[PDB]
């Protein structure tokens, strides 16, 4: 189960 | 950016027993970046169906792979692993022994 | 909907707090915000709402995902943050964001002197009641009234009341009882 | 005694189309599920059987989160070539790898989050999964976008609670095959290399997990001083495989002992010629 | 800069088509259209999540859109319904697909459509001088202004002293109100006030103008009747300090 927490860096 | 060559291995999935039916392996790692070309070899033409792992990479960051397919030797037919990579000036082709 | 929050609108005095809250359906949700809108304007961030209560000066949002609420509180408001707070909900990424349909805030001065009264040049002018006289519409269609506005006179630092009136207007309105009325 | 970990690539292609995005996903030692932008579904695929039982929302999510991802990714490439002042042309990687472990008791342990760019750490998240760890000054600013918006926090969620739940359903669900270990096939080979000299391979095969240590030794004393190791290999069996090879003066065999320790067997084992 | 969407007003008659702009400089890659009317909140009309694609919202019926590029996206009133008087609103991000995804929005765009042109009117526009009880009563005196006939309901009131706009002392309905509460298509009207020392008044040097922007029909809009074009235009009212 993936996160749904990924951020432009 | 890094580059990193690849450290090719050549390999049977089960001990090499002739007429049988195993599947040949070559695993490349250690290589960075990801573009690769992977041809395994009988008696040095290139095999057609040779499918592969998807991409993955280790702790530090460097990428590999298995090439692989089912086949059965012969003590007479010679296999080997050709590999290009962009840290290679030449093509590289490592033999496969059934002793190391 | 798939968040709600109550229209109000909510009357604070100037100075005291006030608290919002909003409720999601969804527990899956993932990202919150609280949105700022004057009259006549356009939606403006005011702050994202995580489980961790950020206190950001005088405004504190928290996030309770558990109960699937999240709240905005105001300390020390100011007549400047009179506005429709908008709850903002974004699902999780590639999801469509919902935006709530805002909590009506009006932050009410204290009038330190009423002096209730109602003149007339070329209107009838309602002015300087205190803050709890509400002005009603008039019963005859070709009366008209607008809505208590208050004007700060920056520099006497001094704000007043005012309501105006066109076509002696104010008689569906309760109104002081001490009003002013000079001829 | 158990992880679960996402591994995620990208790599610009410029003239070439959007870039190349390879995305697997793993429990222990085992790939369980993958997608890749250049194949044809453009949904995350399964790969281990018992993840094929999963629901269709399951699929749905999986596919919406990857797809994130990759645009991510997408726009991580611009921003990166953006910071180091880089060109159009030429083709750069991104790589992200996340995950949980936990114990035999199968709680939480240990959360992670890095992020590479050309194949160095670019940043992390630490291991009070509270703040980060900038190597360039590029990632500083990275660093500052990530605090504003409190990606330390969000991640520190999912780490400590939905990773660890899904671990514990995926061992749950996957126990014929998940909760296995495999002892290695030890066995050992004689070459003549020299006229005075053999060598010692020392052959652990068709174990699980991958975790192994083949040490060798003269007379009890731990001898690298001729040693060498190859890489860990798949078998493709769903097993691995590892050697260990010293050149010993012909005729002194008898003094040297391979050690093989993994978590499949009671005791180190002991082979000698 | 951020996000810049016109026109910020329009009219429109039943039938009439027309296309809102909207670009950001940001360089975000969603970009949405949004329309608002009052109980309801924001309703998204279409949205493009990226330079390529774009998709249907929740209301989409009536409206089309083209992401142009990077950097712009139309909406298209292909013809215009008098539901479709309403407020618009572009708005921009960095990406849907992230956590976190602050959307930032243009001023908006106020639309009007209505049966027929000849219902355009500008406002008539009065000041009317402080009382003199007041000053007598305070020593304070405002001036009310009261802008009225107008329609649509889009002006923007301002004080002007000396030539200088003022903000202080000044108080302006927060929106129009609509003088026949019945009439589908009825005419607005708007009060202001300003409230200034008695002294500031009194004195005879002292300039007082209020200024309301009317935004009507456009050099291209076809005005055929007798009366004055309902134009964009400027109706100004003004006032110099009594005594009496």
């Amino acid at each position: 189960h993936m996160t749904e927490v990924v951020r432009h860096c | 950016m890094i580059q990193r060559t690849p450290k090719i291995q050549v390999y049977s999935r089960h001990p090499a027993e002739n007429g049988k039916s195993n599947f040949l392996n070559c695993y490349v790692s250690g290589f960075h970046p990801s573009d690769i070309e992977v041809d395994l070899l009988k008696n040095g033409e290139r095999i057609e169906k040779v499918e592969h792992s998807d991409l993955s990479f280790s702790k530090d960051w460097s990428f590999y792979l298995l090439y692989y397919t089912e086949f059965t030797p012969t003590e007479k037919d010679e296999y080997a692993c050709r590999v290009n990579h962009v840290t290679l000036s030449q093509p590289k082709i490592v033999k496969w022994d059934r002793d190391m | 909907k798939e968040v709600e929050q109550d229209p109000g609108p909510f009357n604070v005095p100037e100075g005291a707090t006030v608290a919002f809250n909003c409720t999601y359906s969804n527990s899956a949700s993932q990202s919150f915000f609280w949105y700022r809108q004057d009259c006549r304007k356009e939606p403006k961030l005011l702050m994202s709402v995580y489980s961790s209560g950020n206190e950001d000066g005088r405004f504190t949002a928290q996030l309770n995902r558990a109960s699937q609420y999240i709240s905005l509180l105001i300390r020390d408001s100011k007549l400047s943050d009179s506005a429709t707070y908008l709850c903002v909900v974004q699902p999780g990424g590639y999801q469509k964001v919902t935006f709530g349909t805002g909590t009506k805030l009006q932050v009410i001065p204290n009038i330190q002197n009423p002096d209730p009264a109602v003149y007339q040049r070329d209107v009838c002018l309602f002015t300087d009641f205190d803050s709890q006289t509400n002005v009603s519409q008039s019963k005859d269609s070709d009366v008209y009234i607008t809505d208590k506005c208050v004007l700060d006179m920056r520099s006497m630092d001094f704000k007043s009341n005012s309501a105006v009136a066109w076509s002696n207007a104010f008689n569906n309105s309760i109104i002081p009882e001490d009003t002013f009325f000079p001829s | 005694s158990h992880s679960m970990r996402y591994f995620f690539t990208s790599v610009s292609r410029p003239g070439r189309g959007e870039p190349r995005f390879i995305a697997v996903g793993y429990v222990d030692d085992t790939q369980f599920v993958r997608f890749d932008s250049d194949a044809a579904s453009q949904r995350m695929e399964p790969r281990a059987p018992w993840i094929e039982q999963e629901g269709p929302e399951y699929w749905d999510g999986e596919t919406r989160k990857v797809k994130a991802h990759s645009q991510t990714h997408r726009v991580d490439l611009g921003t990166l070539r953006g910071y180091y002042n880089q060109s159009e042309a030429g083709s750069h990687t991104v790589q992200r790898m996340y995950g949980c472990d936990v114990g035999s008791d199968w709680r939480f342990l240990r959360g992670y989050h890095q992020y590479a760019y050309d194949g160095k750490d670019y940043i992390a998240l630490k291991e009070d999964l509270r703040s980060w760890t900038a190597a360039d000054m590029a990632a500083q600013t990275t660093k500052h976008k990530w605090e504003a918006a409190h990606v330390a926090e969000q991640l520190r969620a999912y780490l400590e609670g939905t990773c660890v739940e899904w671990l514990r359903r995926y061992l749950e669900n996957g126990k014929e095959t998940l909760q296995r270990t495999d002892a290695p096939k030890t066995h050992m080979t004689h070459h003549a290399v020299s006229d005075h000299e053999a060598t010692l391979r020392c052959w652990a095969l068709s174990f699980y997990p991958a975790e192994i240590t083949l040490t060798w030794q003269r007379d009890g004393e731990d001898q690298t001083q001729d040693t060498e190791l190859v890489e860990t290999r798949p078998a493709g069996d769903g097993t691995f495989q590892k050697w260990a090879a010293v050149v010993v003066p012909s005729g002194q065999e008898q003094r040297y002992t391979c050690h093989v320790q993994h978590e499949g067997l009671p005791k180190p084992l002991t082979l000698r010629w | 800069a951020g996000v810049t969407q016109t026109p910020k007003f329009q009219v429109l008659k039943t039938g009439q088509s027309m296309t809102l702009q909207c670009a950001q400089d940001m360089n975000h890659n969603s970009m949405y259209w949004y329309r608002q009317d009052p109980g309801m909140g924001l309703r998204l009309i279409y949205y493009s999540a990226s330079e390529g694609t774009t998709d249907k919202g929740e209301v989409p019926n009536g409206y089309n859109v083209s992401r142009l590029n990077k950097r712009e996206f139309s909406l298209r009133l292909e013809s215009a319904a008098p539901s479709q008087t309403s407020v618009y609103f572009c708005a921009s991000s960095e990406g849907l697909w992230q956590v976190g995804d602050e959307q930032y929005f243009g001023p908006g765009t106020r639309l009007t459509v209505t049966e027929d042109l000849k219902n355009v009117f500008p406002p008539e526009v009065a000041v009317f001088e402080p009382s003199e009880a007041e000053i007598s009563h305070t020593q304070k005196a405002t001036l009310v202004c009261l802008a009225t006939g107008f329609y649509p309901d889009h002006v923007e009131l301002s004080w002007w002293v000396n030539g200088k706009e003022v903000h202080s002392g000044v108080c302006t309905d927060p929106q129009p109100l609509k003088e026949q509460p019945a009439l589908n298509d009825s005419r607005y009207a708007l009060s202001s006030r300003l409230r200034v020392s008695a002294t500031f008044w009194q004195n005879p040097r002292n300039h007082f103008r209020c200024q309301v922007q009317f935004y009507g029909l456009s050099e291209n809009d076809e005005w055929t009747q007798d009366r004055a074009k309902p134009v964009t235009q400027i109706v100004s009212a003004e006032a110099w300090g009594r005594a009496d």
